[PDB]
């Protein structure tokens, strides 16, 4: 009735745990390139404190939503928390994402979403979003699981960024076939994030307002 | 770690399931024998008391936890204030006995008497709750009973003791959020 | 390296901390209980016994 | 063994100090909880 | 010598710098350990006294040595004249356990109780001054509390002291040019 | 630091002094019992002191406890002289070593 | 070691007659005056 596809991902103090799981797809590669090179000048450093879970709601899966119906969230988002900070004291950083997305209702609800992590997402058209699985992504479709779960490296055209001015990062969700609920589905689905900033260094510490 | 809860096998988690690191625990103060093992005063009948251990109030240390077993098993000593000698008889004796001075009788010496006592039931263990009657408890559950010609003060102290079967102990059900008390400050 | 297992009646604030548990979501969970139960666990311990009227 | 703590030897015999035990023919809870599940039960992942 | 004086570095010169000799020295009297180890009066309150070593008065040697450290620890023995019968209760216990007998109750015996007690605060040492409200320590800093139904004398004996950073140590500051007093003389 | 030049004459003490709920005046003469180094100027212009953490606690609430009171004292007042510079200001710069912290808050989002 | 003299052994253990220390993982002053410059520091003459 209920499943033993059992995850548990635990980044800092915090951890996450689903019963329903189908596995986690790593984005175009399995570990991170050099992240010390010429341009910080050996100056880097690892803030581990930053790499833990937050959260953030996304948006409602309603049955009115149709084909095609997206919700883009770039990253780094607001964090009020260490992460968030570091981009306040440092001028430079680069770190990864894990990503988990939840869309909870029930087995007897039909539809599909798909959740990707784009880079560079300037806006999508609407005949690009047929092709969106070239991005990591993974699908959450409620007969089999209700957790997506993606794991991407930093990416750029500069080894370390400027997060005030440039967001390398999209995690974009896509309804592709419209929510069902018959007569026992969940009514709707709110679909929400957690992730955690992955292998995040810092360089260039800022005056402070005093 | 999630578990099967209709099963009650016991699961243990650590805080190294988020990275922490389980320290040592020296847990010598919850040892059934040593925190058994201290007098507790009782309020005694003016002459014939009957050595009974169910007599110490339920919200005491030694009450609480005595309660919190079903059968249990112990030696035990008492201290007691008294006018006159004080006789002990045991288990299973004639009331009547409790006068006759052959059986162990401490003379009067101030300013009270500290006496070791042996287990004197016919059962291999006792029991601070017994379904018979559903309150009473079987008359031979006891050590024995003393006399004197005025008993003023009774503290028992369980040797050696063992529990079994454990049972609810409850602390003070609070009013407000929490429990607070005065606690002794400078 | 110890805390009081009693709270004084100056202590408002509680010393040790919140335990706080939250809802994510639910799909069709109304009404369902979560029930929840607590044990020692393997390095919990206490000190010091003490009587204190109590029950 | 419980609360008692000298160190030289009773003055009394064992058999006058104490009930002795007879023998026919911290055990359950002890066992009981060292035998409790500590582990994960999924896959762990970092 | 010459030295630089901003520095810091001790400089012990001798007598054989202008052709004495150093003698030995036997500083026995001056091991804290020693030292402290005596018994000192506090007044007591008529009840319920809590233990803390803040009571002896600064100028007593003891409290005067103690006020010279920041951080101490030791066990304790006290020496106690009372009426009635005389409990202990450790760092932590409320204020009402002080009335349960189960608690270390020592028995009034003529002509006062001493007792041996553990150090039991939950702080790895404790401290004579602490930088919190800047006079009030925390309430955490005692060995617990005793109460009769009337204490008379309440003395307090450090027992296996350590102290650590020293503070200023003060004598009486004289009027004239040197502190005069009468000495013992045949 | 306290920078005038080698023609000031007088004396600071600076000492680094565990829990110093405020000091009497008598007490100011045995200020040297607490980890510290003078700055004299026809020496020195510079005082450094190294302490580490130190509590009732192995780690501490900051927000309700400070361990540790930097203080600087006159032991002999500032003389300017004919070519002395004419005041000196004291400036501190300090580091916190070793730093180790537990038990993450929520934020206040 | 502090101020007590008797030569024979307590009655007690010593779990009972003292509190018991435990370990993680004149001590400074003592140091701190052994480390005292004795010397000279000039040349000396006769």
């Amino acid at each position: 009735l209920l499943e033993d596809r059992i995850l548990t991902t635990r980044n800092g103090h915090t951890t996450s745990t689903t019963q329903s799981s189908v596995g986690v797809t790593y984005g175009y590669a399995t570990a991170e390139d050099f992240v010390s090179g010429p341009n910080t000048s050996g100056l880097e450093t690892r803030v581990v404190q930053a790499e833990r879970f937050f959260k953030t709601h996304l948006f409602d899966w309603v049955t009115s939503d149709s084909f095609g119906r997206c919700h883009l969230l770039e990253l780094p988002t607001d964090h009020k928390g260490v992460y968030g900070s570091l981009t306040d004291s440092y001028a430079y950083m680069r770190n990864g994402w894990d990503v988990e997305v939840t869309a909870v209702g029930n087995q007897f609800n039909g539809g599909c979403l798909l959740v990707a992590m784009v880079p560079e997402l300037c806006s999508i058209q609407k005949r690009e979003l047929y092709q969106l699985t070239l991005f990591p992504h993974q699908f959450i479709n409620p007969r089999t699981n209700m957790t997506a779960h993606i794991t991407v490296p930093f990416v750029g055209v500069n080894r370390y960024d400027q997060y005030k001015v440039h967001k390398p990062w999209t995690l974009v969700v896509m309804v592709v076939a419209p929510l069902t609920v018959n007569t026992e589905g969940a009514p709707q689905i709110k679909v929400y994030a957690n992730i955690a900033p992955t292998n995040v260094h810092v360089a260039g510490e800022f005056p402070s307002k005093e | 770690t999630t578990s099967a809860g209709e099963s009650a096998d016991p699961v243990t988690t650590t805080v190294e399931n988020y990275g922490g690191e389980t320290q040592i625990q020296r847990r010598q103060h919850t040892d059934v024998s040593f925190i058994m093992d201290r007098f507790v005063k009782v309020t005694p009948q003016n002459q014939i008391n009957i050595l009974d251990l169910m007599q110490v109030p339920s919200h005491t240390l030694v009450g609480g936890l005595l309660r919190a077993s079903t059968y249990y098993f112990s030696d035990l000593e008492i201290a007691v204030k008294h006018e006159g000698d004080l006789t002990w008889v045991p288990n299973g004796a004639p009331e009547k006995a409790l006068d006759n001075t052959t059986n162990p009788t401490a003379y009067h010496k101030a300013p009270l008497t500290r006496l070791a006592l042996p287990y004197t039931a016919p059962h291999r263990v006792l029991a601070t709750v017994y379904n018979g009657e559903c309150r009473t408890l079987p008359t031979s559950f006891n050590y024995g009973a003393i006399k004197a010609t005025r008993v003023t003060e009774l503290l028992y102290r369980m040797k050696r003791a063992e529990t079994y079967c454990p049972r609810p102990l409850l602390a003070i059900h609070p009013t407000e959020a929490r429990h607070k008390q005065k606690i002794v400050a400078p | 390296d110890y805390t009081y297992t009693a709270s004084d009646v100056a202590e408002t604030t509680n010393v040790q901390g919140w335990v706080c548990l939250f809802q994510i979501t639910h799909g069709k969970a109304d009404g369902d209980a979560l029930v929840v139960l607590a044990s020692a666990g393997k390095d919990f311990e206490l000190r010091l016994p003490v009587d204190a009227r109590a029950e | 063994s419980g609360n008692t703590g000298s160190i030289i030897n009773n003055y009394y015999m064992q058999q006058y100090q104490n009930s002795m035990d007879t023998q026919l023919g911290n055990d359950w809870f002890s066992k009981l909880a060292s035998s409790a599940f500590s582990g994960l039960f999924g896959a762990l992942l970092a």
